[PDB]
């Protein structure tokens, strides 16, 4: 409901898109697998 | 990251023998050490050259533009 | 036939100048590289 | 004939196992080195990169293009840049190769040395030809590329030798041995119990008669016989890599006599 700042997320953690993504998925993201 | 044309130490051409060797693995199903002798690589110097190089390029290739 | 910048993904010769922001036609991905220079570059063969 | 003779053993298109007899060691080696570093050859020494999108960076490919062996049999009639009166190169001292590639194939396109193109006048002479020995016929894999990756070059090959760089040398290796049964005792074998067993034997023992205990130590014995084996890359037929050897070396030993002359007038 209300905004209260931003929490810098850690890579490959639950909130990182990468946790879910796969091999082929990544390269199209540019992040090295 | 692409095959090393020519052997460091020794000097002999070796840039072509990639696919040839790589094939003696998947298709003709063989064991390294022998594969090499067949490709003509006899002495360890110009031997280690192939047996080691890791073809990163293929990984590189897989990006985009 | 001449150019300037590029889509870091949909690589499509873009080009622009002052105050034209820094986006792309559709995909916004405000990255943009700059492509080579026509003038040939020369190299040492060793 | 007159002196130092030979008795070629095995011999193919790439090797020339042979036996040099009745020469001085100095001479054997002297030759050896000559073969390795000073035989004039041809190769790329200037890449004018017009366009490249590959993952290999410009100067990378560059280096590679140099290594890629090129034809050089008539070399002896293509002046070294530094001597040809043309401002920076001409058909009379250089060979030009072009290179173009495009990612048409929806699956990795290979750029091989066969894709090179000669665009300078050859003047009708075996030279500047990307040497191939690959079964299929596409030798030396220069580099790969994907989707719409391009690569427009332009090379210039020149003379040059393994002193100015190895990319020129034709040698690539050279066997050398002698006194397979240490008779001059040019060594002192290292052991744990018995040299003989622990220190392997050479295929080259046969061609020379074994020891014979009792016998005292032969001291007046020098060094006849050497079991070389000039291998080769291809830029030159294994023979020339051995002839031109004995040749170049010889020319040098002359330019000393020649200099000893231009120096007698004063």
């Amino acid at each position: 409901k209300v905004f209260i700042g931003r929490l810098p997320i850690m890579l490959r953690s639950k909130n990182c898109y990468l946790s879910e993504a796969t091999e082929s998925d990544l390269y199209k993201l540019k992040e090295c697998p | 990251m692409i095959v090393p044309v020519r052997c460091f130490s020794c000097g002999k051409v070796v840039g072509d023998k990639w696919e040839s060797y790589l094939n003696l693995l998947q298709e003709d199903e063989l064991d390294e050490g022998t594969a090499l002798s067949r490709l003509g690589l006899k002495r360890y110097c110009c031997r280690r050259m192939i047996l080691t190089h890791v073809d990163l390029i293929e990984k590189f290739l897989r990006y985009n533009p | 036939a001449t150019l300037k910048y590029i889509c870091a993904e949909c690589s499509s010769k873009l080009s622009l100048s002052r105050t034209d922001a820094v986006r792309c036609k559709d995909c916004g991905h405000r990255i943009l590289l700059k492509a080579r220079t026509k003038r040939l570059v020369q190299f040492e063969a060793r | 004939e007159e002196g130092p003779q030979v008795k070629i053993r095995e011999a193919s298109k790439d090797n020339v196992d042979f036996i040099l007899s009745n020469v001085d060691l100095a001479m054997a080696n002297s030759l050896r080195r000559v073969m390795i570093a000073e035989i004039p050859t041809l190769a790329i020494d200037s890449v004018e990169v017009e366009t490249n999108t590959t993952v290999l960076a410009d100067e990378f490919i560059a280096h590679r293009l140099g290594l890629i062996p090129l034809q050089s049999m008539d070399i002896e009639q293509l002046e070294y840049s530094r001597d040809c009166f043309c401002e920076d190169h001409c058909d009379k001292c250089s060979v030009v190769l072009t290179l173009q590639a495009f990612g048409e194939s929806e699956s990795t396109t290979n750029v091989y040395s066969k894709d090179l193109v000669i665009v300078s006048n050859l003047m009708g002479r075996n030279i500047g030809h990307p040497i191939i020995q690959d079964k299929e016929g596409n030798g030396v894999l220069i580099c790969k590329l994907r989707k719409g990756q391009e690569l427009k070059l332009t090379c210039v090959a020149k003379k040059g030798i393994a002193k100015e760089h190895a990319k020129w040398g034709p040698a690539a290796a050279i066997e050398f041995e002698y006194d397979p049964w240490n008779k001059l005792k040019h060594t002192d074998y290292w052991y744990e119990q018995d040299s003989a067993k622990e220190w392997p034997q050479s295929k080259n023992c046969e061609y020379e008669d074994p020891p014979n205990e009792g016998d005292p130590f032969d001291y007046k014995a020098q060094a006849d016989t050497f079991y070389m084996n000039v291998e080769s890359v291809g830029s030159i037929p294994v023979d020339q890599v051995v002839v031109r050897g004995i040749d170049t070396l010889q020319k040098k030993v002359a330019s000393i006599l020649l200099a000893l002359t231009q120096m007698d007038q004063d």
